[PDB]
């Protein structure tokens, strides 16, 4: 299969490249993506300012609302009393007097005659009491109808007192008490002028002796109770008098005391409400509202939201942010990772650390022993052995060898020498140069025909025993 | 090959995957920067909102400060009422309340009809009388009368008839005076009583004031918690609040002191270096492979050529060259061959030896030519002489 | 001993060890074999193993609750962002206009009122922030029956969120499903999670498996260079106890032998030969061969000279 | 050895609880293999520590967080939210499954994009990583498994070449006792060839008188007889 297997691990490492050139763009994107995130807590925090501030404002109008209504009570006092003022600083005509006219007219004002009525009721009631008192004796029954009397007295009086301004009704009793002077100023002139006279000029005006000295005492008696009533009356308008000017003084008093302090309270109050929305607005618009978003994880303490070490990543705008960004990236941490695993993965990089370095301290010693054991198993080193096993190969076929071939070469020679020899052998037990010589005779004979007569000569010999060898 | 082409199908189905998400991811990553773009308008729309807001707050804030003055305004315009006089710039005015004005005035016209009353008692009732019916602080007050003081008697009664009707008119002014008097106190009763609804109504609504500067008194601290505000730069040091960052940075770097010296800067100084050591100590295990190849390299080469050297084409384990062994085999043989020639020869040579010991007659007869070249006497002799020992030829 | 030594190689990963270690102290590897179980593969100690697995658990509960009420707070997030961006292109019907208004009114609402709502219990004594609670802010919400009728309507817009929401997170991890017919898309949304998470564990058993193969990787290379160095050893047994020393002294001893062999048996023929010539060639026969010499030379020199006159 | 065997007898301790000490034998490789085992042992109970006390923490500030939603969804959102069919309850249920999983800060579809592409790209990473390092853990078997084939190759061979070197020292021994007597069997005869040969060339030998040249002169007088009479 082996070339078909080959165009498949080219198409194998080149799909590999394209699968990292798509998952490069696939990172390029997603980092855009993680850069690109929502973060609208800016533009919700501003929402949130202002409905805050909606909400705020509608409160502040309420507060408004009320310092309205109590300037219009302050309002209502303060014009009521502007107009009986303005009423009270006008001239007041009233009735005249003369009493040397009684044809004179100016009318009568209302705060004169309301004046006078009231006074009139009262000198009624009063004149019921005097009445009763010659008489002498309070009868039961007449009380309750003297209550009613005083709360009629009582209504004309209020009404007098609510209507009518308080110099104008002074006024009117300076007066009341001017002409009822005049009526008794009257009853002096003509009386004055008896008195450098005899007193009986005063039968001109207004005008048995046993029961007439009688009448003279009865008379005297009569007039002991009018004197009477003269005293305690005189002595009752004293005290009354006086009562009126202790109240004046009582009044002033607290008008003074009470009323005068308060205004520089008021402007000390009101400086402080001055400029509240201002200040507060102020404070609030510097203020970040995830801050003020309080979470509780005891069930007591409340701490800012913001504070909590899980959302430092979720907030871009956090400060902490940079912080834990950075965090992220140097223990080695993808950019969606829950915050949780920062720590476990330190714990993990600690581990992975140990690891490393206990495979290189193994690997370490796993090299220095097989160094060791190289040194001490070579007696030369291989270097050497290697040039030693070559150059005692190259000798013998240099020396051994050819040596050899030397030998095998002077053996083959030797065999074949050996036969030679055994030629030597031959010649010498044969001996064949006795049949070289051609004819040669000594003694006239033959070398031939000695050896004939020789061999016959042994065999004659070897005959007549019954030899042979 | 099946396991490279499941590979290959794998491959290509992640290929499938990877291009189908990334058209998505294009898709997701133009509406994402589609929304950032909103965002930042939702800011400003926002931004926008909050100004009206506050705008509607300055209205509200003049409002407040202006209803603040009119009170202030109010209870000014408000005291001027209760003013008695130190005026003489203006004489043209009067002052309202009862207490407030000259009473002098009145107090001294009841002084003289008290006076004119006492003048009227004293100078027509007996000289008598004289004891005390002369009056003035006010005007004061009567003792009773001697009242005595045919035709005598007649006269008598009609001085007393005309006292008596003297004294009922002294009474009736009185009583007229009596009611001016008791209209007056309740005036003055009346007036205390508005005066005191004045003394009520600005404690109420100063206390309005009192409480809602209180309030805002708080409100004022609070907005202003500087924890609350937004934030300062990012610090240097780690925060003393954040458990989370202290033991982070103690399971770095080994603290379990309290330090003081306990800085972010330092906090990342340290991961980071930790991620650096990683790298390190993979980089180091990396080098130490890389020895170690080079060790094993060594020694197989060693290996091979070493086998290579001592086998001969990898048969076995020759030592001998196959050239040195076969001719040592070979010469052996010739050897033993030539042995064989030596052997022949003395076989041979042996034998002949024990031939001319064994017959003399056969020495002899090789020595025949020796004796024909020397001596023919001598030849004639030993042959003559063997025919001599058993007889010859002859012919006559 | 090749038991404990893969026993506590693969359990404890931070010792280098061999089996010579554990021959030398023979009681040492049952302590080795001991110390495993009261740790973990981890290097943590048992106890801190078991509380570790249980405070993952009971966070991934607790995360769990937070994530469902999250899921559903982000996908109003969504939705409000959706229906305002759409109000901006003029691509809104008033219904959900309507629908925007009420629920974005809604969440500033509940996100300024949980901003007052305080676990703890305020005092009397202290004021909230500005002066203001809760029903100061629900008066400026629209009124109930508008949004009683936002709140009937957000049950479908919720579930129409949620099954798009599921479907997109479907179409990331498997792009196939956007392919399939109705049914089959209701299965593999069923199996979404499952699948997911099969992919988690196998990544984190791969992980292992490269672990446990990293150790045998490294081991086999522990005994290869020391095989390596024993075929070396005998092959340098072989050259210098064989070749170098016992065989050029062989090869030496048998080129000398068979040199001394070779000569010795050539002198003894030589001197046989002698020996030969000694019986044959006296001074007797060699006067008597001068003389037949010279007679076959005294003829041929009388048959010579005829033949060249 | 004193300090760093408190350590150890300590340790050891804290593992077995009051209880017996398994006995081992004492040198100085056990301590520091104990030594290392110890450490590790130590730094991960540190920092298991550690991390247990932030998990239980980051649960507390999950679970506020969690009221925290659930109070902000009440009162946004009416009850309205919490009632689903059973499909819209099973997307939900998927929803927070894929989210839990993949261990995302947040619902976002920004954090889980990137999530699915990791998983997936790491995943295959590591099964390609470990199929390259099978197929060489394989290769790296049968280097190991022929080196061994060739240390027995080797034990045979070398043993049948010991046997072979054996036998040749043995026929050495033998050759070389053979030699000695064959130089001296060789200077004996030496000496015979000398004392031979002098009585020999004394004796008046060559080689125009020997047996062979003679037969010759005797065939060429014959021959040369016959050219003569032509």
């Amino acid at each position: 299969q082996q070339q078909r297997r080959k165009q498949l691990c080219k198409e194998i490492l080149e799909l590999r490249a394209e699968l990292h050139h798509l998952q490069e763009q696939i990172q390029t994107a997603e980092r855009e993506i993680v850069g690109q995130d929502l973060n609208c807590e800016r533009a919700q925090d501003l929402c949130r300012r202002s409905l805050l501030l909606r909400a705020f404002n509608k409160k502040r109008e309420e507060e408004c609302e009320a310092l309205c209504q109590s300037n219009k009570k302050i309002q209502y006092r303060c014009e009521q009393l502007q107009e009986i003022r303005r009423a009270s600083q006008r001239e007041v005509m009233f009735s005249a007097v003369d009493p040397d006219l009684s044809s004179s007219t100016f009318l009568e004002p209302e705060v004169l005659r309301d004046v006078r009525e009231v006074c009139k009721l009262r000198f009624k009631f009063l004149r019921s009491l005097h009445d009763d008192s010659i008489s002498s004796s309070v009868h039961p029954g007449k009380e309750d109808l003297r209550s009613l009397s005083h709360q009629q007295w009582m209504s004309m009086a209020e009404k007098v007192w609510n209507t009518h301004t308080p110099n104008h009704i002074l006024a009117a009793l300076e007066r009341l008490t001017l002409n009822s002077t005049q009526e008794l100023k009257k009853l002096q002139f003509s009386q004055a002028a008896d008195l450098s006279k005899g007193p009986s000029c005063q039968l001109k005006e207004f005008s048995l002796l046993q029961q007439q000295q009688q009448n003279i005492q009865e008379a005297c008696l009569l007039l002991d109770k009018k004197q009477k009533h003269i005293q305690i009356l005189i002595k009752g308008n004293s005290s009354s008098k006086s009562q009126i000017r202790r109240s004046s003084v009582e009044a002033q008093k607290y008008v003074q005391d009470k009323l005068l302090p308060w205004p520089q309270e008021i402007i000390q109050e009101s400086q402080r409400l001055q400029d509240s929305i201002q200040k507060e607005v102020k404070h609030f618009s510097a203020i970040c509202l995830p801050a003020l978003l309080k979470v509780s994880t005891d069930g007591f303490n409340l701490l800012p939201s913001r504070e909590l070490s899980i959302n430092r990543m979720s907030n871009t705008h956090a400060p902490y942010y940079g912080i834990f960004k950075g965090i992220y990236e140097s223990v080695r941490l993808p950019l969606y990772k829950a915050p949780e695993s920062v720590l476990s993965h330190v714990a993990d990089m600690k581990k992975q650390l140990f690891f490393l370095r206990s495979q290189l301290s193994s690997r370490s010693e796993a090299i220095s022993k097989t160094q060791r054991a190289l040194q001490k198993n070579t007696n030369p080193d291989t270097d050497a052995l290697l040039k030693s096993l070559s150059d005692h190969y190259s000798l013998e076929l240099d020396e051994m060898v050819p040596k050899m071939q030397r030998l095998i070469q002077q053996c083959e020679k030797h065999q074949e020498y050996g036969k030679e020899v055994q030629a030597t052998v031959m010649d010498w037990w044969e001996q064949p140069v006795q049949l070289c010589l051609p004819s040669e005779e000594r003694g006239g004979l033959t070398l031939r025909q000695w050896r004939e007569r020789w061999t016959v000569a042994v065999t004659a010999l070897q005959r007549a025993t019954g030899s042979r060898s | 090959i099946e396991k490279l082409e499941e590979e290959v199908k794998a491959l290509q189905k992640q290929k499938n995957l990877h291009i189908r998400r990334r058209n998505k991811l294009q898709m997701v990553e133009s509406g994402n920067r589609q929304m950032c773009l909103k965002s930042k308008d939702k800011e400003e729309e926002t931004g926008r909102a909050f100004q009206e807001v506050l705008h509607l707050l300055r209205v509200t804030n003049k409002k407040l400060n202006h209803e603040l003055q009119s009170i202030v305004n109010g209870v000014q315009t408000l005291m001027s009422f209760f003013s008695t006089p130190e005026t003489a710039c203006e004489l043209s005015s009067q002052p309202i309340f009862l207490s407030q004005l000259l009473l002098d005035k009145y107090l001294s016209l009841e002084e003289q009809s008290t006076a004119a009353l006492t003048s009227f008692t004293k100078e027509h009732f007996f000289e008598g009388m004289s004891k005390f019916v002369e009056g003035s602080d006010e005007n004061f007050q009567l003792v009773q009368l001697n009242v005595n003081s045919k035709g005598d008697y007649d006269l008598q009664m009609a001085h007393q008839t005309s006292c008596s009707s003297r004294q009922d008119l002294v009474c009736d002014h009185l009583m007229k005076q009596k009611a001016s008097f008791e209209l007056l106190q309740l005036g003055y009763e009346l007036e205390l009583r508005k005066h005191r609804d004045v003394y009520r109504e600005l404690g109420s609504i100063v206390q309005e004031l009192k409480e809602s500067g209180d309030k805002l008194e708080e409100r004022l601290t609070m907005l202003s918690d500087v924890n609350l505000l937004s934030a300062s730069k990012p610090r240097s040091n780690i925060d003393s609040k954040d458990l989370t960052s202290h033991r982070l940075y103690q399971l770095l770097d080994g603290d379990n002191t309290q330090k003081l010296f306990r800085t972010y800067d330092g906090l990342e100084s340290v991961a980071q270096k930790l991620s650096q050591d990683i790298a390190s100590m993979r980089d180091q295990l990396e080098v130490s492979e890389q020895e170690h190849s080079l060790l094993l390299s060594k020694l197989d080469s060693h290996l091979k050529e070493l086998r290579d050297f001592m086998y001969p084409e990898g048969n076995t384990l020759m030592l001998t060259t196959p050239e040195l062994s076969g001719e040592f085999h070979q010469l052996g043989s010739q050897l033993e061959k030539l042995n064989h020639i030596t052997v022949e020869i003395l076989g041979d040579l042996q034998l002949k030896r024990k031939m001319l010991e064994s017959n003399k007659l056969q020495q002899i007869e090789k020595q025949l030519y020796v004796y024909f070249f020397q001596n023919e006497e001598q030849l004639k002799s030993i042959v003559g002489k063997l025919e001599a020992q058993t007889g010859g030829g002859s012919s006559a | 001993m090749a038991q404990t030594l893969q026993y506590v190689s693969s359990r404890l990963s931070m010792l280098q060890i061999d089996e010579e270690d554990l021959e030398r102290n023979a009681q040492f590897g049952k302590v080795l074999i001991e110390l495993c179980p009261l740790l973990g593969p981890n290097g943590g100690s048992a106890n801190l193993n078991r509380e570790l697995e249980e405070t993952r658990r009971e966070l991934l509960l607790q995360r769990k609750m937070w994530m469902r009420s999250e899921v559903i707070y982000q996908l109003v997030q969504e939705m409000l962002l959706d229906l305002q961006v759409r109000k901006l292109e003029g691509s809104l019907t008033e219904e959900e206009r309507k629908f925007q208004d009420g629920l974005q009114q809604c969440m500033l609402v509940s996100e300024c009122s949980r901003l007052l709502t305080a676990d703890s219990v305020p005092p009397s004594d202290s004021t909230s922030i500005l002066g203001l609670d809760k029903q100061d802010l629900l008066d400026l919400l629209p009124p109930n029956m508008l949004v009683l009728w936002v709140r009937d309507r957000l049950q479908k817009q919720l579930e129409e969120a949620l099954k798009k929401k599921c479907f997109t997170f479907l179409s990331f991890h498997q792009p196939e499903t956007d392919e399939e017919g109705d049914v089959l898309r209701a299965a593999k949304v069923l199996r979404l999670a499952s699948t997911l998470e099969d992919e988690k564990r196998r990544l984190q058993n791969e992980q292992e498996k490269h672990q446990e193969m990293r150790a045998l990787l490294e081991k086999q290379q522990e005994i290869y260079p020391h095989v390596l160095l024993r075929c070396l050893s005998l092959l340098r047994q072989a050259a210098s106890e064989l070749r170098l020393r016992a065989q050029s002294d062989i090869d030496r001893i048998n080129a000398e032998y068979l040199e001394a062999k070779s000569n010795a048996l050539f002198l003894k023929l030589r001197m046989e030969e002698l020996q030969v010539l000694t019986d044959c060639y006296t001074p007797e026969k060699v006067l008597v061969h001068r003389q037949i010499r010279d007679t076959l030379e005294a003829g041929v020199k009388k048959e010579k000279q005829e033949l060249s006159t | 050895m004193d300090e760093k065997s408190t350590k150890i007898i300590m340790w050891l301790k804290k593992m077995f609880g009051d209880k017996p000490l398994p006995p081992y034998e004492v040198n100085t490789r056990t301590m520091e293999i104990l030594y290392q085992l110890a450490e590790w042992n130590e730094a991960r109970d540190k920092d298991l520590s550690l991390v247990t006390e932030d998990l239980k923490l980051k649960s507390a500030e999950v679970k506020a967080e969690a009221k925290y939603l659930q109070d902000l969804l009440t009162e946004g959102l009416g009850p309205s939210y919490t009632n689903l069919s059973r499909m819209g309850n099973n997307y939900l249920n998927q929803i927070v499954d894929s989210c839990l999983a993949l261990e995302l800060k947040n619902s976002s579809l920004s954090s889980y994009i990137p999530a699915v592409n990791d998983l997936s790209s790491e995943l295959v990473a590591i099964e390609l990583n470990n199929q390259e390092m099978e197929a060489e853990l394989t290769s790296l078997r049968k280097k190991l498994t022929e080196a061994l084939v060739l240390e027995k190759s080797l034990e045979r061979d070398l043993k049948k070449a010991e046997e072979q070197c054996n036998f040749e020292k043995a026929k050495v021994e033998i050759r070389s006792q053979n030699m000695k007597k064959l130089k001296d069997k060789s200077e004996e005869y030496k000496y015979k060839i000398h004392a031979a040969k002098d009585q020999l060339s004394s004796a008046g030998m060559e080689e125009p008188l020997t047996h062979r040249s003679l037969v010759s002169l005797s065939e060429t007088l014959t021959e040369l007889k016959a050219q003569s009479m032509a």
